[PDB]
């Protein structure tokens, strides 16, 4: 199983405009991985499939880009509904693996 | 007399899995010495020491290229995404399975999608059954109308062949040889 | 009308049976790749099971032989039943609609199983 290893376990930006994400591969993935976003008691929402490609109705303020071991998830603007747990998952072999979690706080 | 294997393995372009290139071999002397770099070979049925020796009817080469992950998959009583939509081997499959990586031809910088995959299928596959329609998969009660929108997707997807990958996304050579005995006279007979 | 409605789960003593159900709308789970995924109180997440849409199943290798995935087309359910539940099974689970077998565009609301 591809382990999915989130460099950062908290990150704490103001609300203004940064956020930087890293979720490392064991072997390499080849843009076969996805981005969650979990807020706090609710279902995961589906914000980047195919390490670089948006889904529907996620804001132009979520981007992604990795390719290989090392893939990155950055927010434009960090406005305060984006302050929740992000997963990174891998899709390339089976079974599909999960990150630890990376959680965004003020 | 010579069996045209070599048109077989050594073809420069392959074609995809939901559209698997078949050729009828009968009528000339079958001789495995040919099939002499790093490879798999798994004979399901028969004793492959032998197969030079072994006279039968007819010979089924069935050429297509997966994914190393999928090779595994090409054999009997396998269940996946190939093995469900896309080329299927019977559970009483008399036979033999010869799969070798493929990176210097089927893998390009840019990445290669000329190779493509059957994703979407709402039934399974009968041994040897042969899908090629593309017509617009129905994932909701909504009519797709040939418009591809949400729930209504192509079944075709695409693969991702680089120079860069691992080995099991590396493009894979597959050559399925499906051997037929038949009461009419045999005429492959090494 | 795309949600999708899980109900089930509850208390069950370890080693008990439980069967969830995940209504869905505007899906056709018959025609699509449906999956199990749970979350561990304050773990991450852990795919469990997918059920393709010709009738293939699969399982993660700590729930194989006692969790088994089926769908019912006539009232567009997708039905999980958990046999010899243990304590490790604790938390809340998803249906997902799992893109091809890459990815999981939808999830439910999710129910939470407790074993003891």
């Amino acid at each position: 199983e591809i382990v999915l290893t989130q460099s950062p376990g908290t990150l704490s930006l103001s609300p203004g405009e940064r956020a930087s994400l890293s979720c490392r591969a064991s072997q390499s993935l080849s843009t076969y991985l996805a981005w969650y976003q979990q807020k706090p008691g609710q279902a995961p929402r589906l914000l980047i499939f195919g390490a670089s490609s948006r889904a529907s109705g996620i804001p132009d303020r979520f981007s992604g880009g990795g390719s290989g071991t090392d893939f990155t998830l950055t927010i434009s603007r960090l406005e305060p509904e984006d302050f929740a747990v992000y997963y990174c998952q891998q899709y390339g072999s089976s079974p599909r693996t999960f990150g630890q979690g990376t959680k965004v706080e003020i | 007399n010579l069996c045209p294997f070599d048109e077989v393995f050594n073809a420069t372009r392959f074609a995809s899995v939901y559209a698997w290139n078949r050729k009828r071999i009968s009528n000339c002397v079958a001789d495995y010495s040919v099939l002499y770099p790093f490879f798999t070979f798994k004979c399901y049925g028969v004793s492959p020491t032998k197969l030079n020796d072994l006279c039968f009817t007819n010979v089924y080469a069935d050429s297509f290229v997966i994914r190393g992950d999928e090779v595994r998959q090409i054999a009997p009583g396998q269940t996946g995404n190939i093995a469900d939509y896309n080329y299927k081997l019977p559970d009483d499959f008399t036979g033999c399975v010869i799969a070798w990586n493929s990176n210097k031809l089927d893998s390009k910088v840019s990445g290669n999608y000329n190779y493509l995959y059957r994703l979407f299928r709402k039934s399974n596959l009968k041994p040897f059954e042969r899908d090629i329609s593309t017509e617009i998969y129905q994932a909701g009660n909504k009519p797709c109308n040939g418009v591809a929108g949400f729930n209504c997707y192509f079944p075709l997807r695409s693969y991702s062949f680089r120079p860069t990958y691992g080995v099991g996304h590396q493009p894979y050579r597959v050559v399925v040889l499906s051997f037929e005995l038949l009461h009419a006279p045999a005429t492959v007979c090494g | 009308d795309v949600h999708l409605v899980e109900s089930g789960g509850g208390l069950i003593q370890p080693g008990g049976s439980l069967r969830l159900s995940c209504a869905a709308s505007e899906f056709i789970v018959s025609a699509n790749y449906m999956s199990w995924v749970r979350q561990a109180p304050g773990e991450g997440l852990q795919w469990v099971s997918v059920i393709y849409p010709g009738g293939s199943t699969f399982y993660a290798e700590s729930v194989k032989g006692r969790f088994t995935i089926s769908r019912d087309n006539s009232r567009n359910t997708l039905y999980l039943q958990m046999n010899s539940l243990r304590a490790e099974d604790t938390g809340v689970y998803y249906c997902a609609r799992d893109y091809g077998d890459f990815y999981f565009d939808y999830w439910g609301q999710g129910t939470l199983v407790t074993v003891s």
